[PDB]
C-alpha cells in the first residue's frame, strides 16, 4: 500500500559513487561481514561497533575482540540491566575492555576486587556525572569504584556552575593572537585537548580538507600528479618527481613541481 | 570598469597582459586547453579554466562560444 | 641492470581508450607485439601469468601499437601502463 | 624618459629594530615583467647568505612613464617574490609604494619616523608550501592506523554533478521550514 | 644477531592499561594518603588515574613523563 | 631613446629549411640582463612541446642608445643561452 518517496535511477548513481570511495577507507572495515544474531545478546550499538574495534586494537585486542563482546554482555548484568548509547555504551565499552586486559570477573569486586584503577568514564558513571538508571546500581559494587567521594544524585547541570566564555574567548585571542568565534569558543569548551591539537596541525599543515582522501591517507607516487581544487578555477597542481636518500643529518630531499615551479622540501626520516 | 579581465590566448602574450592588469589592480583568468595543461601562463592569473575537453588542441582558442 | 625487473612503469591513464592497464599484479611471461605495429580486435599482444594462471591480455579495437613499456619476464603491480594503441 | 624608482630588498627583519638576519634561503621565486630589472645578489635557491656580509639579497628597479606606473610595477613585483626561512623588508616596501604621501613625492627624509603605519606588517601566509610539506611527512613516514604501503590504486571514480542554479529552483523540506515553521 | 611487576604478593601496583603517562604526581621519597592521584596514563579514549591502596610513603617512581607502558608494569611501591 | 631590436627562438632547425622540431625540453637557461626583456612562452623546465602552435619558445628583446650597443646586447644574451634537448635558431 505505502511506497518509500525518493528516486532509485539516482539512488543507484550515489550508490556507485560510494561504492568506490569506501574503497579508500579499507584500513577501518570491521570483522562483520556477516549478520550475526548473537546481537539480541551483545546489545552493543551498531555505531559503536567499529569505533570499539579501532579502540580494542589500540590496546592489543585485535584478534581477542570476541571476548570484548562476551564481556560486555556480562557488564552489563553487572550494572543492573541498562540502556547502551552513547554515552552509557563507552562506559561499557570501558569496563568490557578493561575487565578482559586483566583476566577480571563480575567476583572480582563483590568481596574481592578493590584496589584496581577503573577507566575514567567508569568511575564517572558512579560518581552520576552520566546520569541516573532506572533501577540505580548495586552500592555494595560502587562503594569499591568511588570509595572517596561519593555518588551525586540530581543531574549534574543544575549544580554544575555555568561556564565563563568571557574568560575563553581572552584566551583563544591570547594564544592564537586573532580574531575567533563563537564557534572556536564551544568547540574548546566541548573539546579542550582535542581542539587545541586541531589548532596546532593547522598553523603548521593550513587547511587539509582539501586535499583527496588517497592522498590525505598515502601522499604521492614518484611521477604523479595531483590536483588540490582551493576554489572555483584555483587549484595547485604538484607533481612528486623524485625523493632523495636521507643526509647524514636525516633529512631527505623531495623534488617538487609546483604550478609550473620548481621546488625543493626537506622532510626528517622518522 | 574593468573589474576582471580573460585572456583568449596563451604564452608570452597572456602572460604579459596578466602583468599590466595585475599592476591596474584588475582580477585575471586564463583558459588553457588540454595540451596546456602545464603551459605557464595557465598558473599566472588569479583564476584558470580548461576550455574543452570536446575541442581539438588547435581548436581550443577559437571557440568563440565555449 | 642484471635483471630488468628493478625497472619503474609509468601508470596508465584511466581515462584514456588508447593505454591498456594491469587489471592485476603478475609477469610478463611473453612479449607478443612490437612497437608501430598493426593488430586486430581481439588480438593476442601480451601474456602474463597471475599466481600460476595465464591470461592473454588482448587488444580492444583495430590498431597501431604506439608503445610497449615491458619485456619477457618483467614484475608489474596493478594500474600500470602496458601498452598504447591508436 | 619617465621615471624609475628602486627598492633594495634585504634579510632584514622590519620588525626587529632592521636586524640582518641568516640561514638558508630552501626556496626563491623572482618575477620579471616590463620595465623591471632585478639584479640578484645572495637571493636564490641553495644561497648561505652570512653573517658578515651586506645583506641585500635583491635590488628591484622599476621604470614607466609615470611614477604611479613605476608604482605599479613595483608594488607587483614586490607582491610576487617569495622567499622563504628569513623575514624580510618586502611586506614594508609595498607599504612604500601604496602611501599618498610617497606618491605626491612631497616628501622628506623624516618620512619613515612621521610614518608609523608603514610598520603596519601582517606575519605572512603560506598555503601552498605548507601542503608540500604534509604530502612530504606522510609520502616517507606514513599516517597513524594507516598500513604504510604503496598509494594503491583506485577505480576512476565518475562522479555525478548537478547545476547550482537547478539546484536553487529546488523546494525542499528547508523551505517547508521557513515558510511554516 | 622493562621489569614486569608482582601481582599477587607484594604492594607494587601494576600497569592495569597499556599506553603513555601523561604526568607523574607524586616524587620518589615522599608521604601520601589513601586513594591519592599519583600517576596520570592515557590510552585512546581512556584515563586510568592511579590512585593510594594503602596510605605510605612511596620507595621509587619506574616512569617519566611520555613513557610507554604495557600490562604488568611496575610503576609504583607502597608500604 | 636608442634602438631596440627583437628575435624570436623557434625550434625551427635552421640545418632542415626550419622544421619545427618536436619534442621535451629537458634543460633551459633563460640570461637577461639590463637593457635585456625575456618574454618567456614554451621555454620552460619539465613540460614538452606540441606540434600543434607556431613554435616560439623565448621572445629576446634587448635596448641601449645605439644600435651597435643593442646588437652587441643581443648577441650576449643569445650566447649565455642554452636550450637542450630541441634544436633551436641560435646560431
Ligand atoms: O574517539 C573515537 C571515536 C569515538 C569513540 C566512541 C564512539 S562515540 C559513539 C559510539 N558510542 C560509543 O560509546 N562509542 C562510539
Amino acid at each position: 500500500p505505502r511506497h518509500l518517496r525518493t528516486d532509485i535511477e539516482g539512488m543507484e548513481s550515489l550508490s556507485h559513487y560510494w561504492s568506490t570511495v569506501r574503497t579508500y577507507y579499507s584500513d577501518f572495515e570491521s570483522d562483520i561481514k556477516s549478520p550475526n544474531t548473537e546481537i539480541y545478546q551483545h546489545e552493543m550499538p551498531g555505531g559503536q561497533y567499529s569505533n570499539l574495534s579501532q579502540q580494542a586494537k589500540s590496546l592489543g585486542l585485535g584478534e581477542r575482540f570476541d571476548e570484548v563482546k562476551d564481556m560486555y554482555r556480562r557488564v552489563n548484568f553487572l550494572f543492573g540491566d541498562i540502556v547502551k548509547v552513547t554515552p552509557s555504551s563507552k562506559v561499557v565499552g570501558d569496563m568490557a575492555l578493561y575487565m578482559v586486559q586483566n583476566d577480571l570477573d563480575e567476583q572480582s569486586v563483590i568481596t574481592d576486587g578493590y584496589k584496581l584503577d577503573f577507566p575514567e568514564s567508569v568511575v564517572s558513571f558512579f560518581k552520576g556525572e552520566i546520569g541516573q538508571p532506572v533501577n540505580g546500581f548495586n552500592k555494595d559494587l560502587q562503594a569499591v569504584i568511588l570509595k572517596g567521594q561519593e555518588a551525586l544524585t540530581a543531574r549534574p547541570g543544575e549544580y554544575l556552575e555555568p561556564v565563563d566564555f568571557e574568560k575563553v574567548r581572552e584566551l583563544l585571542e591570547e594564544e592564537q593572537q586573532g580574531p575567533v568565534t563563537e564557534q572556536d569558543i564551544i568547540s574548546y569548551v566541548l573539546y579542550p585537548k582535542v581542539y587545541e591539537q586541531y589548532i596546532q596541525t593547522r598553523n603548521q599543515y593550513g587547511n587539509l580538507s582539501l586535499l583527496d582522501t588517497p592522498t590525505f591517507f598515502f601522499g604521492m607516487r614518484n611521477g604523479e600528479t595531483v590536483e588540490i581544487e582551493i576554489d572555483k578555477g584555483k587549484r595547485l597542481i604538484i607533481k612528486l618527481e623524485t625523493i632523495s636518500e636521507p643526509d647524514e643529518n636525516g633529512n631527505r630531499t623531495i623534488y617538487y613541481a609546483m604550478n609550473g615551479q620548481a621546488r625543493r622540501i626537506y622532510i626528517k626520516d622518522e | 570598469q574593468i573589474k576582471k579581465l580573460l585572456v583568449a590566448n596563451r604564452g608570452e602574450i597572456a602572460i604579459r597582459i596578466f602583468e599590466a592588469a595585475a599592476e591596474l589592480d584588475i582580477s585575471t583568468v586564463a583558459i588553457y586547453s588540454n595540451e596546456d595543461k602545464s603551459s605557464l601562463h595557465r598558473y599566472k592569473a588569479d583564476e584558470s579554466y580548461l576550455v574543452g575537453s570536446d575541442l581539438g588542441p588547435a581548436e581550443s582558442y577559437l571557440n568563440i562560444e565555449r | 641492470n642484471v635483471h630488468t625487473n628493478a625497472n619503474v612503469k609509468p601508470k596508465a591513464d584511466k581515462s584514456n581508450p588508447s593505454h591498456i592497464g594491469a587489471q592485476m599484479p603478475g609477469s610478463v611471461t611473453e612479449v607478443k607485439v612490437s612497437v608501430g605495429e598493426t593488430v586486430k580486435a581481439n588480438q593476442p599482444l601480451l601474456i602474463t601469468e597471475a599466481m600460476k594462471m595465464e591470461t592473454t591480455i588482448q587488444a580492444p579495437f583495430d590498431g597501431v601499437i604506439k608503445q610497449v613499456t615491458v619485456n619477457n619476464g618483467d614484475t608489474i603491480a596493478t594500474g600500470d601502463l602496458l601498452i598504447e594503441i591508436e | 624618459l619617465g621615471y624609475a624608482i628602486q627598492c633594495r630588498i634585504t634579510t632584514e627583519d622590519p620588525l626587529n629594530d632592521f636586524m640582518p638576519d641568516t640561514g638558508t634561503i630552501i626556496a626563491y621565486r623572482s618575477s620579471g615583467g616590463f620595465g623591471v630589472r632585478l639584479d640578484a645578489g645572495d637571493g636564490f635557491q641553495g644561497a648561505e647568505i652570512s653573517p658578515y656580509y651586506d645583506s641585500l639579497l635583491v635590488k628591484l628597479s622599476t621604470h614607466a612613464i609615470s611614477f604611479k606606473q613605476a608604482e605599479e610595477k613595483m608594488v607587483r613585483s614586490l607582491r610576487e617574490m617569495r622567499i622563504r626561512g628569513v623575514k624580510t623588508n618586502i611586506p614594508f616596501l609595498i607599504n612604500v609604494m601604496k602611501n599618498k604621501k610617497f606618491t605626491s613625492g612631497d616628501y622628506t627624509t623624516k618620512f619613515i619616523e612621521e610614518t608609523p603605519e608603514l610598520f603596519d606588517i601582517q606575519p605572512s601566509l603560506d598555503r601552498g608550501t605548507k601542503t608540500l610539506e604534509y604530502i612530504g611527512n606522510v609520502t616517507i613516514n606514513g599516517f597513524p592506523n594507516v598500513e604504510k604501503r604503496p598509494k594503491p590504486d583506485y577505480e576512476l571514480a565518475s562522479i555525478p554533478t548537478v547545476s547550482s542554479s537547478k539546484i536553487a529552483s529546488f523546494s525542499g523540506t528547508k523551505q517547508l521550514l521557513d515558510e511554516v515553521g
